[PDB]
RNA sequence: AGCUCUGACCGAAAGGCGUGAUGA
RNA sequence: AGCUCUGACCGAAAGGCGUGAUGA
């Protein structure tokens, strides 16, 4: 059946024919970088409706989502690669392209690979450190206009601070739940909210020791709202950022550790430079001492060791055993730096398979 | 043929260094492997970092050209990392070591010092 | 010195250089371009690109007396691993105007080094890819003749052989660089080579290893054939 | 010429007649609180084109505003009260509104007020507490939020930082012009701006030690940088609403030392109810925390600053004098504080008036 | 005991209540309402609300005979400060329905608290405004009859010319309680009075001062007419 | 009138407060005043807090019987202020004043109470 | 490690002042 | 107040190990 062009969108026939095509109506280089991802777009979906005029319940794609969301809405699909059209475009692609297809193919690819490169610069280990702390920031700024929103908000609505101790879904009802007298099951399940949830608070509006509010102390309070669901909005594209130029930095460390993680250890460091130019040593510990910062500073709970220990492995393993785990990612970590500086050269998988092996063990 | 390799090195000079430190380990230090190299060189207990043109991944020490010429220390390539690990207290490979305070070896050591100035442009 | 004269594969060529000796080289595709800041001679009208076998793994396996060698002028090769373009640089020299690669890069920072090349030397189409996942290029290519896969990875005896599948086509040929510890560290290489080569074979024909000593360590190119 | 009715803005002849008319499109409380503010809108607007359009450059307003900024819109007006317009609406309405016109004042104008009285509530005093809080708490935020825009734009512009040192502008920078070879002298001054300004960074523009970003490092910043100013935006409706509610909680108050000093004062009370219970000796001296140092490690004597000093009465006037003017201003204050409690009756101009010719005074 | 006829004022009436005594009262607009919490009483058909001079100055300003009343069935009264109403709620007893009264207080508060009345009730329109401005009721207001002034405040002598150009129609009159403290604190209570008289007669004919003792303190009220 | 005061005092009721501070003022305090009387009453050094009935503005005094009333406090209104004043320690005009220790006068005060505590409802 | 401003007396006089002086 | 991990030795064997053990 379906597969997908360098100009647009062919569905085939079960033998070999054609059927009917879409062609692309954006920038190709633009809908292919959805498409090919595993997305799904209207050009896709404008397609699969006018195959269902004809009468197709038969669905075949070439990639895994294009055909599980592709019953996430209406049609049943089945995932195959090299399938019949994916097959018949690539083994002759001169029917559908012209004589020159290729300056085509060229052009659609170069174009496409430009979009997704980052041009060059030397900065953006830092720009990463920026959005980093950008956003370790945006979390302390959130947590107080929070506080500030659930106390006052409470004055109309006391119950419901400890009701939804989940922060955004406070806020989101605020936001558009509004007014106490507002509220009501149907509305109350749009928010996510269990059955029962829509009836803990529901009974808490019924009854109250909530003072009143109008159509002027809420339009105020909902203005706070809508700006601690813009904030999150920020956090969503400042991580969204962070593990994109992650690929342009360090894709290495990216892959090994995680965009985050690996943005961290890059930012207490100083850089990349400064990131690969040390041991392995000053690797494995390094958040130990903004950590420990819990016990005669600030304090917390017992003071925990390294940055690196967020690491899923690090962490499912215990006492006693641990430890000698962060002494071996501490060593992959400092490796992939320096190839990540030096030449990017994705070697990842390499250490990433060295150390999942590494230091299997007593107990 | 390693493109970390700023200099090229005698076929001899180096072992004189390979041999500089097989006695060099004898009253003054050493600091054997690549890790503890690279803390000897960033706390200046680094007289010369001799390393190894074998290593590879070759970007497993190729940050210490950068860092010494930073720390001004002075650094000579070893042709072999094999003998380099024997030379020093074991026979397993070494990537690179240094030399803390030379002990025997003291004036024995500068020798490539004035050499390794004049080579690298 | 320098003699100019036809090597006996199609789009190679040998030189005998300012003393006695015998290197390789190909006709630069665009008179002008620097690709990897290799060492370009001139010949009766047009410019020759030497091409050093310590740098290219295929230039090495061609000194080495790589026995067949596929890559041809005409041929539309998916070239997996493409880089720098400096180990690509030469093949589009040889495969010329009517012959296509398709380049996958990884690390976009690499790749991006490329980009520019391509503008002059428009036969190679750079393409951000993971040669693990054929799919995510499924629609920039189209059926190849010779498959070549670089990319120093564990998996990489399974990567040929799963876009060998999608790509490469009936008696397609293909060649694979192996660096037997992007396999396995620990074990003999002798070994993985083998235990490789057996894993190739349950799709294609096994037609050739070539150890690439002296100029590599411990790699091997490998030629298949697509039954 | 031009009056504003209880039903249509009427523009009358220099004699008697009527010219034309526009009947309010909208509801006509809605409008008027505009038009009777000294607002200007489009009915008024629909209106003098149309007597442009009949040859008049010829206009006068009962209102200051609405001349002022009438002329602020081209025409050349004037100001006059009970003008030959509004003489002859509220001479004989019916002529215009029939012979129900009194009914109609009537719903027109208590549908007006309920409109610009807020409901009835208790907690509205400690609604402004959350609110002049709330609006600190925005301002922790703000100066958190440039630090982080400040430094992470100076990889791209170092120089800009301190060149545009007043934040609202340096911000608005970034949200516009973006990347540093967007900005040229034309939307340089669409900023603010003055003549020198738009040189003295267009010439570090030029020549910068500026790192390099693409269409997407700018576009999260620039992203950072609209969030900035919809906090801004969130601060004018933060004030906006204090100074509305104060109307309804402290009318006094307000009218004595101003709605944000009200509100604060409210505020470090823990109400008005307290505030209201309370000494005019626990009044003068309430912020007092800092006044300032000479025993911290030096040696000295110690005294206070209470909030209320900020008093431009308190302020303008010295050392010596002074203190003696905090004593009066926090009794007037214990005054305003009660009959805003217990009545709302304004009798505030008394009691400033009572204050004003107060302790004037011994240099 | 209670007996009630006719007092000299239309819209006013005597009671004879349980003792002896005298006192004055309105014949309710609206019966079944009741405004501040007044002692009604019922008399033939209907029902009186009476009116404590303590509460209402106009209504001790009558206790004490003020000599002329231009407040009177019919007329369209401005009422300056009107606050919860106790003082106009009377007045619109009087004034009747083709009656019409402009009321107008400043805090939002107060003004609130006679809102709901005004639906029972329906002669009185609650503006909130600033006598201080005109203008920002120049479209709910149609010129009037008397205008009313109360509204403790300094400026209040000249409120009261600025209204009565704006509104206030030819040879209707207008009627202003004073508190004099409310001018001046400081200087002695008739200078005041006095300075207001001549302040007032600049624009209007002063036709009466009368001082409201023993009821309030330092009152007085004045009536002006308009030329 | 004023619509501050609760309850309805006797006129003598209060007169025997009004001098029961009045020789309440030797050997024992009272805190003269309105300021330094709302003083004594957040604090509870207030035995009975006596007021005016004359105070105008009438808001003036209006907060201390809610918070007499909290603070469990009993008051009273002696209906001259100008007395008041003079029956504390000077003549000028006092609002309303307290007592913090009746001294002379002691068991005099509570008389007062026992009134106060029925009368106001 | 958490809290409270002070309470008759300035003016030469005029008399201003617990409905707060003067000292902070 | 504001800043530093440890450097040959686990395994019965197999031999794994400075291209980091074990101890933290
Ligand atoms: C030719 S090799 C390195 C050349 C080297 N100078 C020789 O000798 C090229 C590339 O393979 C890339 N690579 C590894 N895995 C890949 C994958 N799964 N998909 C695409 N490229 C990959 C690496 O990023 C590396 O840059
Ligand atoms: C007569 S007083 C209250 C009645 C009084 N308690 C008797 O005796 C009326 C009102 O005048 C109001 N007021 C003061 N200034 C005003 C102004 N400029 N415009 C309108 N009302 C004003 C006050 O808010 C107060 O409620």
């Amino acid at each position: 059946f379906i597969s997908e062009n360098v100009r647009g969108i062919y569905a085939f026939d079960e033998n070999g024919n054609l059927i009917e095509k879409r062609y692309f109506t954006d920038k190709p280089e633009k809908v292919l970088d959805q498409l090919l991802k595993g997305e799904i777009t209207k050009d896709l979906e404008e397609l699969l409706n006018s195959l269902k005029e004809k009468g197709y319940d038969e669905f075949v794609f070439e990639h895994p989502e294009l055909s599980r969301r592709a019953k996430e809405l209406g049609f049943s699909a089945t995932t195959e690669f090299p399938n019949i059209a994916g097959e018949r475009l690539r083994s002759n692609p001169e029917e559908f392209l012209g004589e020159n297809w290729f300056e085509e193919y060229y052009k659609v690819g170069v174009a496409l690979t430009r979009m997704r490169i980052q041009e060059q610069s030397g900065a953006r280990d830092k720009m990463v450190i920026q959005a980093i702390e950008a956003l370790d920031d945006v979390d302390k700024v959130i947590n107080l206009l929070v506080a500030r929103l659930r106390e006052w908000y409470s004055l109309h609505f006391p119950e419901l601070d400890e009701l939804l101790p989940k922060h955004p879904q406070y806020v989101a009802f605020v936001k558009t739940v509004g007014h106490r007298d507002n509220i009501n099951e149907e509305v109350l399940r749009e928010l996510g909210l269990s059955e029962e949830k829509i009836k803990k608070i529901l009974e808490a509006k019924e009854k109250t020791m909530g003072a009143w509010m109008d159509q002027t102390d809420i339009e105020v309070v909902r203005q706070l709202a809508e700006e601690i669901d813009r904030l999150y909005q920020l956090r969503k594209k400042l991580e969204d950022y962070i593990d994109r130029a992650m690929d342009d930095v360090a894709p290495n460390l990216k892959a090994l550790v995680g965009a985050k993680l690996a943005a961290r250890l890059i930012s207490l460091a100083g850089g990349l430079r400064e990131l690969a130019m040390m041991p392995s040593s000053t690797i494995q510990v390094l958040g130990a001492e903004k950590a420990l910062f819990r016990h005669l500073r600030t304090g917390a709970k017992p003071p925990k060791h390294g940055v690196i220990y967020q690491y899923p492995a690090i962490n499912r393993s215990p006492w006693w055993q641990r430890g000698k785990i962060a002494r071996a990612l501490a060593g992959k970590l400092a490796i992939a730096a320096r190839v990540d500086y030096f030449s990017g050269e994705y070697i990842a998988e390499e250490l990433k398979k060295e150390l999942e092996a590494r230091i299997r063990l007593v107990l | 043929k390693p493109s970390y390799v700023k200099f090229e090195v005698p076929k001899e000079l180096a072992e004189k260094a390979l041999q500089a430190v097989e006695i060099a380990r004898d009253t003054g230090k050493i600091r054997k492997g690549t890790n503890e190299t690279t803390k000897a060189v960033e706390r200046g207990q680094a007289k010369l970092v001799i390393i190894a043109e074998d290593v590879d991944p070759e970007e497993i020490v190729a940050h210490l050209p950068p860092l010494c010429e930073e720390k001004e220390i002075p650094y000579i390539y070893v042709p072999s990392k094999k003998e380099l690990g024997a030379a020093a207290g074991i026979e397993v490979a070494a990537a690179s070591v240094a030399i803390i305070e030379p002990g025997k070896a003291r004036d024995l050591v500068e020798e490539i010092a004035m050499k390794v100035k004049e080579l690298m442009k | 010195m320098v003699e100019v004269k036809k090597h006996k594969f199609p789009g190679v060529y040998v030189v005998i250089d300012d003393d006695g000796s015998e290197k390789i080289a190909t006709k630069n595709l665009v008179p002008g371009q620097r690709v990897y800041g290799e060492r370009v001679i001139k010949w009766e009208g047009e410019e020759y690109r030497i091409w050093n076998p310590h740098r290219s793994k295929l230039g090495a396996a061609i000194v080495n007396g790589l026995k067949n060698f596929p890559i041809k002028p005409g041929k539309s090769v998916l070239y997996l691993g493409i880089a720098s373009g400096t180990t690509a640089s030469h093949v589009s020299d040889i495969v010329g105007w009517e012959g296509k690669i398709y380049g996958i890069e990884f690390s976009p920072r690499v790749l991006r080094e490329l980009v520019p090349i391509v503008e002059e030397r428009r036969n190679i189409i750079p393409i951000l890819g993971d040669a693990t996942k054929p799919e995510e290029y499924r629609a920039l290519v189209t059926k190849v003749d010779v498959i070549f896969e670089d990319v120093a990875q564990p998996t990489q005896a399974k990567i040929l052989i799963d876009n060998a599948k999608a790509y490469l086509k009936r008696g397609g040929y293909g060649m694979i660089a192996v660096k037997s510890r992007s396999i396995d560290v620990t074990k003999e290489p002798e070994q993985v080579f083998k235990e490789v080569e057996r894993e190739l074979s349950e799709y294609f024909e096994v037609i050739e290893r070539l150890n690439l000593e002296p100029y590599e360590k411990d790699h091997a190119l490998f030629v298949v054939r697509k039954p």
